[PDB]
RNA sequence: AGCCAGGAUGUUGGCUUAGAAGCAGCCAUCAUUUAAAGAAAGCGUAAUAGCUCACUGGUCGAGUCGGCCUGCGCGGAAGA
RNA sequence: GCGGGGUUGAGCAGCCUGGUAGCUCGUCGGGCUGAAAACCCGAAGAUCGUCGGUUCAAAUCCGGCCCCCGCAACCA
């Protein structure tokens, strides 16, 4: 998990949802592009 | 239609019985002995015309015995031995290494395009003819 | 699988050369010098062989015994009855020619492959797996 | 690094930068990059941005350059007290309004020149927008 | 896809051998490998050579626009995938059966061998194909 | 020498057939890392080897030509046969060179050369100028520059030490074969009872190492430290730090300074201190390997210590690494040292062949 | 947007490499089967290979996609 | 921060009121000695540290810069 101020997509299997009232992108295909606004 | 058990394709010309270097271990990796691809090979090489590089398949089966079959020669080392020119390119759109005409492309079609897919021999003549403009052999219309 | 003696304490040796000898008269392990250079190399059929006679040198013969310098080696005896050839076959590959106990002569293979190619070159000369 | 070979004065006044800008429309290329904030870009700026403009373009088209940083900044030494005349030059900059177009490209693609732009600003402390070239 | 421009050129010229050609067969090209397509098609150069049309888009109007100018009873080609085989020279050419040959030939489908409807035909395999 | 170079070839042509049996085994490519060095020895044995085998066949076709030109009377078909194999033989002998030519990016690097004179003194002081005059005709004829960085003339002329630098292509390669003592026996110019002496002169060359560069500190890397400095000063020196220590992680060198009352100034004066050292550091250490480098290549200066003999009286020149003896002594003296230099190279690369053979 | 199938070819484009085949990298990036299929977007191999995939068709049958002018919000936001 | 300096290969004069470059050692070519020194004769050499500026003209005058040598960097 990066915890960045800005999350972006990182290939074409990177969703960006919304938990909590925080950013997030997760990814189905690669463990390393998970990420969280903060 | 099966799938591939275990062939590749990579070999030197067929002047060279068993060539040791181009290969190395490729066909040494399987139970297949060394001796095996020159037996079975160079056998039907010396036919008609040698010196000029020809694929075989490398498959292994669960017996020990395996089959075999000669594609259409490839372009990049037919057109050194049909070209005069011995070397390559390196910047096809900025320099020219040799000049061919047009009926010397013409002259490979019926020889060549028996694996080729194409509805008329000009169609895949022109595939030939694209293969010197790859290549960097420029064609004189 | 023979390993080389490093002998890191530079006395000693005259110890170790009796115990090695002793040990080579039995036939728990084998000592090989090579012609080419001042080495000794010892080599047993099993492992365990090795670290039986290493336990027994410092059992007894009390030395540091410093082993396992990376080599690589296949024993073959050489016999020639032919004259002029086997000083042709000694010429050739005397780095690989290495004396054995009861100064016989045994070629020394870093490969098998490399003892194949041997056995095909120069077929007067007889190579031998058990002296 | 662009710095002016000669100037008339070594050292120039503080300045205000109110008003507009000048430069608000695409002159030489087709697509241009305007700021649209106000404030003053450094020679290490430009230098940088004109370097990740290139490269995101591998160095194809033509680019201009609408801007040249021309008033000298100052700062006094180290640990030193508030008189005792100015300071040296350190910089140069070029004051920015509202509306000028600070660099232009044309000879690439359009999406390319949005990539290449993207890269350029992500290094300028101003905020920017992306602008094409206008008939009349 | 394109825009309808390139729909209707395409339409018109697809249309066009079936207004001027022959009896036609019917095959469920889905699992069809590309080199099934590059062994049959070439199979089919020997003749004429592209006069075949294998334009195929079964969607309820997307080739069903074409029908009723000409050879209206193909409406009934609609619902499932499935394409037809064109013969310009001769009418019902001997290349009709080159689908029953291919049932067994690595495609198991073989789109229900109903065949063009110009005898008015249904579920049969047509041997009566004239020389 | 020829036969000592055949030899050579023979046993690389050996190791040339094992390489091909190993890389045929499959157990090398399973290693991998083995399979990689072997694979490029086998390219670069290849072709060498592949000339070499020509050239025993046609070794042998010269002795079957000589035997068929004593008995069957064929004596005219086998003297043409012969005088071709003749003219096949010095060909393929070219081409060897060519093969066994140095393809190494460091030969090219233009060198630094310096001779120094040995035993003999002011005889010997001559003799450093004749071989400087050698080399420079020699770089002359190859076009190359020789600037001198450095002289020191002999009392009875000659040079007692000259340092110079040629720059051209491939002056490294040519040139670092003549590293090592010379032995001159000569009657001398400052003799007067017509006695030959023998003299030595100790010969250096060096290749141009790349331009020093000085790495500005990085921030990162250096930990600076605060603390109080020592000494007089009042309720200001107690409360201010005013001391800075710099330590350079990767050198492991610490600089202190507490001088001015600034942090700011004693910050700058330590990471110039600090810099300082590191150069000098960086300076020393190429002091010391340029030393020890100089120091093996150069002799103990005595005749004993010896890579080539020049006999005057008998115009003999020997070369002592690689069995050659010529007898000229002129031509050699006035440039055209290709001779002797290219036996030399093409015996080396065949040393660095045999050696990387065995490299495991 | 999902589902199912494909995505083959010359040729392994030309180089140089000890191997370079889409992937160490440098230039082209053409042409064929044309309902499309890329001198290939990557993973990946020790290079091939194998996998996802730029693009083509049934299926369910009503909208869908990302930019502009704007109001108000979210994260960026850690001290005794 | 303040005074002084940068001149043939080295050490140094003179930069004078801006038109103009000198000494010693060294260097080159002959001479003496059998030869090398010492000695004798004849020669040569500089964009006066760097860059702008005012003059018709800057080594000289002005301003900025780099290096070298001193002086000071104290009361807390």
């Amino acid at each position: 998990m990066k915890v960045r101020a800005s999350v972006k997509k990182l290939c074409r299997n990177c969703k960006i949802v919304k938990r909590d009232g925080v950013i997030r992108v997760i990814c189905s295909a690669e463990p390393k592009h998970k990420q969280r606004q903060g | 239609a099966k799938k591939v058990q275990a062939y590749v394709k990579l070999q030197v010309a067929a002047g060279m019985a068993n060539p040791s270097p181009p290969v190395g271990p490729a066909l040494g990796q399987q139970g297949v002995n060394i001796m095996e691809f020159c037996k079975a090979f160079n056998a039907k090489t010396d036919s008609i015309e040698k010196g000029l590089p020809i694929p075989v398949v490398i498959t292994v089966y669960a017996d020990r015995s395996f089959t075999f079959v000669t594609k259409t020669p490839p372009a990049a080392v037919l057109l050194k031995k049909a070209a005069g020119i011995k070397s390559g390119s390196g910047k096809p759109n900025k320099d020219k290494v040799g000049k061919i005409s047009r009926a010397q492309l013409q002259e490979i079609a019926q020889t060549k395009a028996a694996d080729m897919t194409g509805a008329d021999i000009e169609a895949m003549t022109r595939s030939i003819e694209g293969t010197a403009r790859s290549m960097g052999l420029v064609v004189e219309d | 699988l023979f390993r080389r003696i490093r002998l890191k304490d530079p006395l000693k040796q005259k110890q170790l050369l009796k115990g090695l000898v002793q040990l080579s008269e039995e036939g728990a392990v084998q000592v090989f010098r090579p012609i080419s250079n001042n080495d000794l190399i010892v080599g047993a059929v099993g492992v365990l062989q090795f670290d039986v006679v290493v336990a027994r040198l410092k059992s007894e013969y009390n030395v540091e015994a410093v082993y396992e310098s990376v080599n690589v080696a296949t024993a073959r005896w050489v016999e020639c009855k032919d004259a002029k050839k086997f000083e042709e076959f000694k010429r050739k590959n005397e780095a690989a020619l290495a004396l054995d106990g009861g100064d016989n002569l045994a070629y020394i293979a870093t490969s098998m492959v490399n003892l194949r190619l041997a056995q095909e070159r120069y077929p007067d000369v007889q190579f031998h797996q058990t002296r | 690094m662009l710095q002016p070979k000669r100037t008339k004065f070594r050292k120039m006044h503080k300045g205000r930068n109110r008003g507009l800008a000048q430069g608000t429309d695409v002159s030489f290329g087709s697509f241009g990059l305007k700021a649209v904030g106000r404030g003053r870009l450094t020679a290490r700026q430009i230098e940088a941005a004109r370097r990740a403009m290139t490269r995101a373009v591998k160095r194809q088209g033509k680019i201009w350059i609408r801007v040249f940083p021309d008033k000298p900044i100052t700062e006094k030494p180290l640990a030193v007290r508030m008189g005792k005349g100015k300071g040296n030059v350190e910089y140069w900059v070029a004051l920015i309004q509202p509306g000028k177009v600070l660099y232009e490209m044309d000879g690439v693609p359009e999406e390319l020149a949005r990539e290449a732009f993207k890269l350029a600003a992500a290094k300028l402390p101003i905020k920017t927008t992306f602008v094409t070239k206008t008939v009349m | 896809m394109a825009l309808n421009l390139q729909d209707k050129q395409a339409i018109v010229a697809e249309v066009s051998e079936v207004a001027k050609g022959a009896l036609s067969a019917v095959v469920a090209d889905s699992r069809g490998v590309t080199v099934d397509k590059m062994t049959e098609l070439r199979k089919a150069g020997r003749e004429a050579g592209v006069y075949m049309r294998v334009v195929r888009n079964t969607l309820l109007r997307r080739a069903v626009e074409g029908t009723p100018f000409e050879c209206l009873k193909d409406a009934f080609v609609g619902p499932t995938l499935i394409a037809y085989s064109m013969e310009h020279p001769g009418a019902a050419a001997r290349l009709f059966k080159e689908f029953a040959k291919a049932n067994a030939k690595f495609e198991v489908k073989a789109a229900a061998f109903e065949g063009e409807l110009i005898p008015a035909s249904q579920i049969d395999r047509l041997a009566t194909l004239p020389t | 020498m020829k036969s000592s170079i055949v030899a050579k070839l023979e046993a690389l042509h050996e190791r040339h057939e094992e390489v091909q049996a190993l890389l045929g085994d499959a157990q090398t490519i399973a290693d991998q890392e083995r399979f990689r060095a072997l694979s490029r020895e086998y390219a670069q044995l290849s072709d060498v080897s592949r000339c070499f085998t020509d050239w025993q066949q046609v070794q042998e076709d010269i002795e079957t030509a000589q035997m068929m030109l004593d008995d069957p009377e064929m004596r005219e078909m086998a003297q043409d046969e012969l005088r071709e194999a003749k003219e096949k033989s010095e060909q393929l002998e070219q081409q060897l060179q060519v093969l066994l030519l140095p393809k190494d990016p460091d030969d090219e690097r233009n060198a630094f050369l310096e001779v120094r004179a040995g035993t003999g003194g002011d005889e010997a002081a001559l003799f450093a100028g004749d071989l400087f005059r050698m080399y420079s005709r020699y770089a002359e004829a190859r076009r190359w520059r020789v600037e001198i960085m450095s002289a020191s003339e002999g009392e009875h002329g000659g040079y007692k030490e000259i340092i110079a630098k040629i720059c051209g292509d491939g002056v490294y390669g040519r040139l670092k074969f003549e590293s090592g003592g010379h032995r001159v026996q000569r009657v001398p110019a400052t003799e007067s009872q017509g006695r030959i002496h023998t003299s030595a002169c100790t010969v250096a060359v060096m290749p141009e190492l790349p331009d020093a560069e000085l790495p500005d500190i990085n921030p990162a890397d250096l930990r600076i430290d605060t603390f109080r400095s020592s000494g007089a000063g009042g309720q200001h020196v107690n409360t201010t730090d005013s001391a800075i220590r710099i330590t350079h992680l990767p050198t492991g060198i610490v600089v202190e300074c507490q001088d001015e009352r600034s942090q700011h100034k004693n910050k700058a004066k330590a990471l110039s201190v600090l810099g300082a050292r590191i150069h000098a550091a960086e300076m020393a250490k190429r002091q010391q390997a340029e030393a020890s480098t100089r120091r093996n290549l150069l002799g103990s200066g005595d005749r004993s210590d010896r890579n080539r003999t020049y006999n005057f009286p008998q115009g003999r020149v020997t070369d002592h690494r690689i069995n050659l003896t010529l007898y000229r002594l002129d031509e050699v003296m006035e440039g055209k040292l290709d001779m002797l230099i290219e036996p030399i190279i093409q015996e080396h690369q065949a040393d660095q062949l045999a050696a990387l053979s065995e490299q495991e």
